[PDB]
């Protein structure tokens, strides 16, 4: 944003705006002024005429003998050509051109600026009709190849419309990227699950036999019964969750609040959830007070409250999918990265298991639309044998359930206004994804000392030895962080596909090529896009990760890996090579470019250069779309590794998302910690014989936390006190602080404990009769057992 | 060995006979779960097959059709929610309007509370007095 | 909710669950109770039966306190407390309270069942609360009772007011008055509903019964007809709670040469304002209820509000005030029943007036 | 001060919703916006400006009893 | 022997004894939380003190309340009841209604 | 589950022999046990030796040697025996009364229905 003269020229220049339009600020935002792609439409038939003619050109140069290669920096904004330098001749009829890097460099700005709008008109005509399409018409295999053959000709590599006969993962990205493009022209109506009246003991029944993804093409299931007798226990299930039953049965729906397509209702009427706000507790106020606190100027303070929220608040919440939008991606440098990223988890084993081996926790909890009115988890967890969910698994690997997530507000405490909410999944979904995906999860978790850090606890030096892994051989080291604005509402679909890919690598032997692809369309249909019961109705999800399901976390951490390194290799390419240092770095940088536009297969020595070289350059300590950086600085003078500019550019490009620089912070120091991460803000002082660094938090968050609470659960601490000594224990640090505020709010802590603990003995041991004969309750407010939480041995 | 071995017996059949009740009430909610399931899977259906379903199944080239027009076509009851005035305006103006290439009535009008409102107190000057998730429920007139 | 030993007066969290309204009763107290008259059913803050599935031991004198959880001996955990024990039973606070000595009367109480003058007359000499407690087991005894009158069906539905009726075999039949609102029911085969509530009174003679109708339906051969309930509420207060009185101007203002003839029960007037409270007994017919009036002119300022059990009596008394007091009077008396008429003069209910009279219910 | 008057706001939003106030979407849609906005105020006028408005919706309906709550 | 399962059994005896007296006192407590926190609120209210706070509560006491919220521009309207005219000297004093 | 077939007594309990699976409580059981060929008892597990490779089904036989139903073979060094006291271990073990017409019932459960007697 602080150089953008040639874009404003360019717009400028062919009436796509007014020069006034520069003066209201955030122009270039698309989440503030969204009316910025209704400017960038006024771009695609430039595109448009610029793709027909460099098919021309190609068909001109094959017909009389040429040979050599294509640029854009060659075309000019009319699609003439130029500059025939470096053609050599042939025998006639025999020329073959190369336009790898001509395609793949322009995709990204296809549908950014909607190049293919004039291809769902009557007859490619701006000026005209749009074209009526069928209602039951649901294949469209005809049109995709049409269309891929009308701009794509010269494109040398097979291109499958259906995904489901690819050879390998690689395919499967190649095509569903195409598949990215050319849905967005076909009728919105015509894409989900596909449904097929059968007949049982003489009974009419809508079930689903297949999916028509926006992206993967058709899926037809397997087996599938059309006349039966009885129905098994598992049938029953997949019929039940199944949403085409209560689609077809509920009424016809027009939503005019939300912009998303609609599908149905269920009842007659529409409920309107609220949040009720939360409970004081006076006692702690008074004792707090007291002490000398909260008095003007002093730096603490109240910012953690329980917000109320009114009514239509779920919609309004559920309207801001709108700002997941479709988009391509370079399909060379993507498949590049994620070989890298691939590279990156060598060091951890996944596999199918059976029932038995399975692992579950807290299962006294809910499961989804149908099902959540008769008991919990546990009831059909019980209820069926180990057989049962042996022959489910080994179903869903033949087939497609699509199913429904219910939706509902959250009720913590929190600094701003904003709503929250959780989502609610299906069941069966459950016990596939953990019988799937479990060991490979229990893997990872249990790893110490990788890039990726769940499951390491702060607690016992965890947190000093996180800060020193990060802190490797650094030549001069700095720290950099970042942030992701709507990383959840804003996910583009194709690298959720690319992840959950990713994790499915190490099903080499437990899966054959069919089962994975079909483990790939179930996860799809269940979590990426699909049905979700809000209020009372049912919409359609276009995309984002939800968060009720249990891979979230992984997911986002394989999508921050891959942002990081594509921007890396974004910012080595962009750099003059006549003016780089000692040779190794401009030698290094041939070899990728070749390596990336050039070789067709993989190449696995420079990627295990390059990543040693990331390794060497660029430490990551990665969580769940949370991340601190520890780079070198000089190489990143010179623009030879990445950078926060870079990472704005690659945000604008690939997330349709405008990250303000404002938010990130850089750190050159050392001595002191990160700034903050996971919310904690990290000190260096001196425990035992040396210096180590502490985790502590922010003051007002636990202060909030003391006061507001809900009822009776903290109404009277003398009932709980558990809940004080486990507050107690996240304050500790706070001691050490320079500050002695902080210090100050501890020991009103221990003394308050103290309190409520000896006014608790007076009221059992004089109303009531005997209490005491051991106190063992001492530990409770001496520093001694808090600071054992950090010593290094346990 | 008469005072140690006989409440060896005693604690594991006291705790395999707790282990086969609660087995025994698992069994029990399992069948109470299907027939749940099919008491409502048989009760919903029946209130869905017009024989426009079974036309528009029939002109399918194989019968497999998309799930999103199936109460687009075959639905008689059709409810729609207005933000606001002016969105009332141009969307559900007159007793009876067209919407999905099909004629619908105006058959009652709702708001937040559940409280019937007459056509006539949707006004300019009286949309400032009323809830306004406006729900106004229609028949597929024909 | 946690209560109050009915002996001791101290908190309490068990009541006797064989006996009728449950009230509070002390640990050793409910120990005495139990081990002296039949009740084995205490209400603690849960139930006290033994866990055991298939098992049905609800008397208290074989649970022990097993680990969280009492059972049968059957099923009693090895390392188990006995639960009444030490001449006591457990409970909260247990060795805080202090016990008490009127056991065996209270016992008698709770299971007298006042068909001999001997319990009617040992109610009134025990312990106020005690009395109260009595009273109100009385009166729910009563009731009970009211439940077995039988059930009366339609034999045939002639005109608006001709009906006939079959009563239940072998059941005690309810005389027929107007103060016994009979609720009626209309059943089908999912339609078990209310149809309305009816009195009823005999026709000229036969079966044929005329009736009112409250709700109007066209009254089939297919309907029946059941007692409306009545449930009874606790107490708190006793019933002639004294504080004394003074004859240091405690008095208001009182009239001072008016009312005539009736000037002459003067001295008790101030008596009574100068006491807490008095009572005068009288013959029938003699000079009571004009005293109604006396006292009522000669403090005309006072708010003073009269109740008779009676309407008639109530109405009678208030006409006769009508008479001779201050005629702005009100006597919010009636609610919406209006079964027996009563005077027609004000209105249902102010609250405002000071010469108010109502019911006692 | 202006702790306090955080306090008793929310104090004044609890015993508000357990009367039925909700049922009055409007009424209950104005009051929720009140006391998010008094959750970020700044100085003490505009937020006792803004508590007195919600007040007075407690003192139009008479649900509580005034002067016999108020025995100081 | 006979010691330890003695003391054993007193104090599981007194742990029972302990969680279900906390039991109790819950369940006192969220059935009696409707009537604590109105005197909770008024508690509040005649701690902070507030000119204009206090006076509207005095003003409801005596039994003039509002119809309508009170609205804070210098435009917009506000209906007051008045059920007395000792009030309207106290603050309905020509047209300047001191609210 | 529910109440046996002959002592109306609530039990658990099917005899294997019988096709008609009838209910037979502790006591029931184990007198239609010792009076026929009745070695077979279905209940919420079928008393049959779960051992790898065995073959005995006869509640006498069997032995509750830890969590499965065990002959002397391949019974653990603990057992308890099923079939004993007059009444088979098993639901509501306590409160079966045992019944008088038996030996009727015996010959139900055994005779061929072809002498005009069976039907008498
Ligand atoms: N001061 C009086 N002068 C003349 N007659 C009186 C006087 N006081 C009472 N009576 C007559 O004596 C009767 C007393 O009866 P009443 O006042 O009804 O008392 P009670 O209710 O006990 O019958 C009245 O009917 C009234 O007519
Ligand atoms: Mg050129
Ligand atoms: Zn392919
Ligand atoms: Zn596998
Ligand atoms: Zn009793
Ligand atoms: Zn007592
Ligand atoms: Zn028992
Ligand atoms: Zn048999
Ligand atoms: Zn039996
Ligand atoms: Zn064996």
């Amino acid at each position: 944003e602080g150089n953008c003269d040639t874009l404003k020229e360019i717009l400028v220049t062919y009436n796509c705006c007014d020069d006034d339009y520069f003066n209201k600020k955030d122009w270039y935002d698309f989440v503030e002024n969204p009316d910025i792609l209704r400017v960038y439409a006024n771009l695609g038939e430039r595109v448009r005429q610029a793709l027909l003619k460099t098919v021309q050109f190609c068909d001109a140069m094959r017909n009389a003998g040429i040979v050599g290669v294509l640029t854009l920096d060659n075309q000019d904004l009319n699609g003439n050509w130029y500059d025939f330098g470096d053609f050599i001749q042939t025998t006639p009829g025999s020329g073959v051109p190369v336009v790898d890097s001509y395609y793949s460099l322009l995709m990204p700005i296809l549908t950014l600026t909607r190049a293919l709008t004039a291809e769902s008109h009557v007859d490619t005509d701006l000026t005209k009709p749009y074209i009526k399409w069928d209602l039951l018409k649901y294949d469209f295999t005809e049109e995709r190849l049409k269309l891929f053959d009308r701009y794509f000709k010269y494109w040398d590599q097979t291109y499958h419309p259906n995904c489901v006969n690819c050879l390998d993962d690689r395919c499967i990205l190649h095509c569903a990227n195409f598949n990215v493009l050319f849905s967005t022209v076909f009728p919105p109506t015509s894409f989900g699950p596909l449904v097929r009246k059968i007949f049982v003991d003489g009974v009419p029944f809508v079930v689903s036999t297949g999916y028509h993804f926006r992206e993967l093409g058709v899926v037809h299931n397997q087996d599938v019964n059309l006349h039966s007798s009885r129905l098994s226990f598992k049938e029953l299930l997949v019929y039940a969750a199944d949403p085409a039953m209560h689609a077809a049965s509920g009424n016809l729906l027009l939503d005019k609040r939300t912009t998303c397509f609609s599908v149905a209702a269920l009842t007659n009427n529409v409920a309107f959830q609220t949040v009720k706000p939360g409970n004081f507790n006076k006692d702690f106020y008074d004792f707090a007070v007291s002490k000398g606190f909260f008095k003007e100027g002093s730096s603490v303070e109240l910012k953690h409250f329980f917000f109320a929220q009114d009514g239509n608040a779920a919609i309004s919440d559920y309207d801001y999918y709108r700002y997941n939008l479709p988009t391509m991606c370079d399909i060379r440098q993507l498949l590049f990265v994620v070989e890298v990223v691939d590279k990156y988890f060598d060091c951890y084993d996944g596999g199918c298991i059976n029932a038995n081996q399975v692992i579950v926790n807290n299962l006294d909890k809910s499961a989804g639309f149908p099902f959540n009115k008769w008991g919990k988890a546990r009831l059909y967890y019980d209820s069926m044998s180990y057989e049962d969910q042996d022959a489910l698994f080994a179903y869903t690997k033949r087939n497609v359930i699509p199913t429904i997530t219910q939706m509902n507000l959250k009720y913590a405490i929190s600094a701003k206004n904003r709503a929250r909410t959780v989502a609610g999944v299906s069941i069966c979904s459950t016990m596939t994804n953990r019988q799937f995906h479990q060991k490979l999860l229990k893997s990872i978790a249990a790893t110490r000392g990788a890039t990726v850090v769940i499951g390491t606890s702060k607690f016992y030096g965890g947190w000093h030895n996180m800060l020193k892994t990060v802190y490797s051989d650094v030549e001069n080291p700095h720290l950099m962080g970042w942030d992701y604005p709507k990383c959840d509402r804003a996910m583009p679909n194709m690298l959720r596909i690319m992840a959950s890919l990713v994790l499915a690598r190490k099903h080499t032997t437990c899966c054959s090529l069919s089962h994975r692809f079909y483990r790939l369309a179930n996860e799809c249909a269940q979590v990426l896009s699909e049905m979700v019961m809000c209020g009372g109705s049912l919409y359609v999800k276009p995309g984002g990760t939800s968060s009720g399901d249990a891979t979230t976390a992984y997911a986002n951490s394989v999508f921050n890996i891959c942002q990081a390194v594509t921007a890396n290799v974004n910012a080595l390419l962009s750099t003059d090579g006549n003016k780089i240092a000692d040779k190794y770095v401009r030698n290094l940088q041939h070899r990728l470019y070749e390596c990336l536009y050039r070789n067709r297969d993989v190449d696995t020595d420079f990627v295990n250069e390059f990543y040693a070289y990331l390794r060497k350059h660029f430490s990551m300590m990665i969580l769940s779309d949370d991340a601190v950086v520890c780079f070198n600085s000089t190489y990143a003078s010179q623009g030879l590794v990445a950078s926060i500019k870079n990472f704005k550019s690659v945000l604008y490009y690939q997330n349709n998302v405008f990250m303000s620089e404002a938010k990130c912070w850089t750190e050159t120091d050392l001595t002191k910690g990160p700034h903050e991460f996971c919310s904690q803000h990290t000190m260096l002082v001196k425990q035992g014989d040396d210096y180590v660094y502490l985790p502590y938090p922010d003051p007002s968050r636990i202060l909030g936390a003391g006061c507001f609470v809900d009822d009776i659960v903290k109404t009277d601490g003398t009932l709980m006190i558990e809940r004080f000594v486990s507050l107690a224990i996240d304050a500790y640090p706070l001691t050490k602080h320079p500050n002695q505020e902080y210090a100050d709010v501890f020991h009103l802590y221990l003394q308050y404990i103290r309190k409520l603990h000896d006014e608790l003995t007076g009221h059992m041991l004089d109303m009531y009769s005997v209490m005491l004969t051991n106190d063992n309750t001492s530990r409770y407010w001496e520093p001694e057992f808090y600071e054992a939480m950090y010593t290094p041995h346990t | 060995r008469d005072a140690a071995m006989q409440r060896k017996l005693e604690k594991m059949a006291d705790q395999a006979m707790t282990q086969m009740y609660k087995q025994a009430r698992s069994e029990d909610k399992r069948a109470k779960v299907t027939s749940a399931m099919q008491t409502m899977l048989f009760t919903m259906l029946r209130k869905l097959d017009n024989d426009a379903l079974n036309n528009i199944i029939n002109n399918a080239r194989d019968g497999c059709v998309p799930l999103n027009i199936i109460p687009l076509t075959t639905a008689a009851k059709l409810m729609v929610v207005i933000p606001d005035y002016n969105t009332y305006k141009n969307t559900c103006d007159g007793t009876t309007f067209t919407y999905a290439s099909a004629l619908w009535e105006i058959q009652q009008v709702v708001d937040a509370d559940s409280k019937i409102v007459q056509l006539s107190e949707i006004s300019m000057d009286n949309s400032p007095n009323l809830a306004w998730p406006l729900i106004v429920t229609a028949l597929r007139a024909n | 909710a946690v209560g109050a030993c009915v002996l001791c007066n101290s908190q309490t969290s068990l009541r006797c669950g064989a006996c009728i309204r449950r009230p509070f009763l002390c640990c050793k107290c409910c120990y005495d109770h139990v081990i002296s008259t039949s009740h084995k059913l205490v209400l603690s803050v849960n139930p006290y039966v033994c866990n055991a599935p298939g098992c049905d031991v609800t008397d208290v004198t074989q649970l022990y306190l097993g680990g969280m959880s009492y059972y049968c001996k059957s099923h009693k955990p090895p390392i188990s407390f006995p639960l009444c024990a030490n001449g006591q039973v457990f409970g909260l606070y247990k060795n805080t309270c202090v016990g008490s000595d009127n056991v065996t009367d209270f016992n008698a109480i709770a299971t007298c069942d006042w068909t001999n003058a001997g319990d009617y007359i040992l109610a009134n000499t025990c312990t106020e609360r005690l009395k109260l407690f009595a009273a109100e087991t009385l009166k729910a005894t009563e009731e009970t009772f009211k439940l077995s009158y039988g059930i009366a069906t339609v034999r045939e539905v002639l005109s608006d007011r001709e009906l006939h009726l079959s009563w239940e075999v072998g059941k005690p039949r309810p005389p027929l008055n107007r103060n016994y609102v009979f609720t009626g029911y209309r059943v089908t085969k999912n339609s078990k509903v209310q149809i309305g509530e009816y009195t009823f009174e005999k026709g000229d003679y036969g079966d044929a019964v005329v009736y009112r109708g409250t709700t109007t339906y066209k009254l089939n051969v297919g309907d029946y007809f059941v007692l409306t309930s009545h449930t009874v509420m606790p107490l708190s207060a006793p019933t002639l709670v004294p504080q004394e009185h003074y004859v240091r101007i405690t008095g208001l203002y009182p009239t001072l040469n008016i009312s005539d003839e009736f000037s002459s029960n003067v001295a008790n007037y101030q008596k009574v304002g100068m006491q807490k409270y008095s009572t005068l007994q009288g013959p029938p017919g003699t000079g009571k209820s004009h005293f109604a009036i006396g006292l009522a002119l000669y403090y005309p300022s006072a708010r003073i509000v009269y109740t008779a059990c009676s309407h008639a009596a109530v109405d009678a008394l208030c006409e006769k005030a009508l008479k001779y007091l201050p005629i702005d009077k009100c006597s919010r008396i009636i609610p919406a029943r209006a079964r027996v008429e009563c005077f027609d003069k004000f209105k249902v209910n102010s609250t405002l007036e000071q010469y108010v009279f109502c019911t006692v219910n | 001060k202006m702790s306090d008057v955080k306090c008793t706001s929310v104090v004044l939003l609890s015993v508000l919703q357990q009367l039925r106030v909700e049922s009055s979407s409007k009424l209950w849609a104005q009051c929720v916006q009140l006391h998010n906005d008094i959750l970020l105020a700044k100085d003490t006028t505009e937020a006792f400006e803004k508590m007195v408005s919600l007040l007075s919706v407690l003192l139009s309906m008479q649900g509580a009893v005034d002067i016999n709550k108020l025995c100081e």
